[PDB]
């Protein structure tokens, strides 16, 4: 396909995913909010192949994985469950979500910390 | 002059295992406080170049922290400090260091341009943890430290160019003094007071010989608290011989010669 | 909520504001690179715009891109032969050199043409 989409105006287009990055710092709530606010999400990592671009980010960036200390594992704000041998948990800030940092990489943080975000769309 | 600095000294911190969102680096431009930035904004102890590069260095900090096994309860604290010079001759050095609980673990310079570690146990266990972080990020090049080095060098020179760093010499005003006049023989003390730069060199002399740093009496330098030096030399003379006794001083490329006033 | 579709771009590119771009990590000095980019109708990195290129921001490690020393003057220009739009990017002297590496946030780091390093490819639509 000569061809990518269909994505917002501004937005970035990698394989009929979009993706925006959003400099002004937000705690994980304010951000998520400011992602719903554009039918789009935070960050979900389904596939090292799919989003390789990731390897590229520079810095961390908040992404939809949240704690759920019942059973004792992450989540993304959909619902789905972690794809093991996709992302490396690092304890970073003792919290219940995680900054996604390169090469797929999420680091655990406050969620009430002030952070970039990344929105994405998917198919 | 000896040669134009700066100096950037990052600083992260672990409370019982968890990294502070907090973090500080404080700039130095020729030894002097420049800025102190936290991870909000940067202020002169407007500075948005320094605020980009400088918060995203700390994020980077915080991450390698992260890495490190064992971090025993409480506070522990990791540092980068990245020092580069210009000298006279327009040669430059640069080094990076890694500072764990304040002691060194990890070194680079512009010269070897290798990471050096001590031969302390916990050092090698810390650069371990550190440098195997660098090796698993496929994005970690010596390119990224020799960029580093370049960087420091080219702020040093942003700062240099735009006359933010004034390299002015203040020569001493000297004043010589005669004291505890006491049993025939009388005290002569020299002070040179408001000078810049601290090196100096300051001697009695009888008859255009100078003394034996054994029959003087030496002040230490302080600083004066504006910027500037004083210091002192002092002996021990018969009365009438004041006339036989000069105050010699070197500084900023002046020779200058006191005599005992009236 | 207005649906964009973005092209025309190679198969599997990064398209963003009438832009495509491919970051290769087989690394290469900057002629071979130059070449690899030409044989998909693409050239190096150019940049024209902080506006319209503001996702260079967020690039991690360092990429050779189409500026090109003009050792008469001492400035720059881009492959295709249009002169480096100033306060753009801050040049960094790194190797004494006559090609730049692009690092994030609109930098470029002087580098010996032939030292092999990753390579940013750009194509207009």
């Amino acid at each position: 396909e000569s061809y990518c989409g269909p994505c917002p105006k501004n937005w970035i287009c990698y394989k009929n995913n979009c993706y925006q990055f959003f400099d002004e710092s937000k705690n994980w709530y304010e951000s998520q909010a400011s992602c719903m606010s554009q039918n789009a999400s935070l960050l979900k990592v389904y596939s090292k192949e799919d989003q390789d671009l990731l390897k590229l980010v520079k810095s961390y960036h908040w992404m939809g994985l949240v704690h759920i200390p019942t059973n004792g594992s992450w989540q993304w704000e959909d619902g789905s469950i972690l794809s093991p041998n996709l992302l490396t948990i690092i304890e970073m800030q003792k919290g219940d979500c995680a900054l996604y940092a390169s090469s797929f990489k999420g680091y655990i943080e406050n969620c009430s910390t002030p952070n970039t975000y990344i929105c994405m769309q998917r198919t | 002059m000896e040669p134009h600095s700066l100096r950037y000294n990052l600083t992260v911190l672990i409370w019982d295992g968890s990294v502070q969102s907090g973090f500080l680096t404080e700039v130095h431009l020729d030894g002097q406080p420049f800025l102190r930035c936290d991870r909000q904004k940067c202020r002169a102890k407007t500075w948005d170049r320094e605020t980009r590069d400088l918060t995203g260095n700390g994020k980077d900090l915080r991450m390698t922290l992260a890495h490190i096994k064992d971090q025993k309860e409480g506070l522990h604290s990791l540092q980068e400090i990245r020092v580069c010079e210009i000298h006279e001759d327009n040669s430059t050095r640069s080094s990076i260091h890694f500072y764990y609980d304040g002691e060194l673990f990890l070194s680079n310079n512009l010269e070897t341009k290798e990471w050096t570690m001590p031969q302390s146990s916990r050092a090698q266990t810390l650069a371990m943890n550190v440098r195997n972080f660098w090796k698993e990020d496929a994005m970690k090049t010596k390119t990224h430290w020799h960029a580093m080095h370049a960087d420091c060098l080219q702020e040093l020179r942003r700062y240099l160019k735009s006359g933010v760093v004034l390299r002015r010499t203040v020569p001493p005003m000297v004043n010589v003094t005669r004291s505890e006049a006491s049993e025939g023989n009388i005290t002569v003390t020299c002070r040179a007071s408001g000078f810049y730069p601290w090196n100096i060199t300051l001697s009695w002399r009888q008859d255009g010989v100078s003394l034996s740093h054994d029959t003087q009496q030496w002040g230490d330098v302080l600083p004066d608290g504006n910027g500037t030096y004083q210091t002192w030399v002092a002996t021990r003379i018969c009365q009438g011989e004041e006339q036989r006794f000069t105050c010699y001083m070197e500084h900023s490329g002046n020779h200058s010669t006191h005599p005992v006033p009236s």
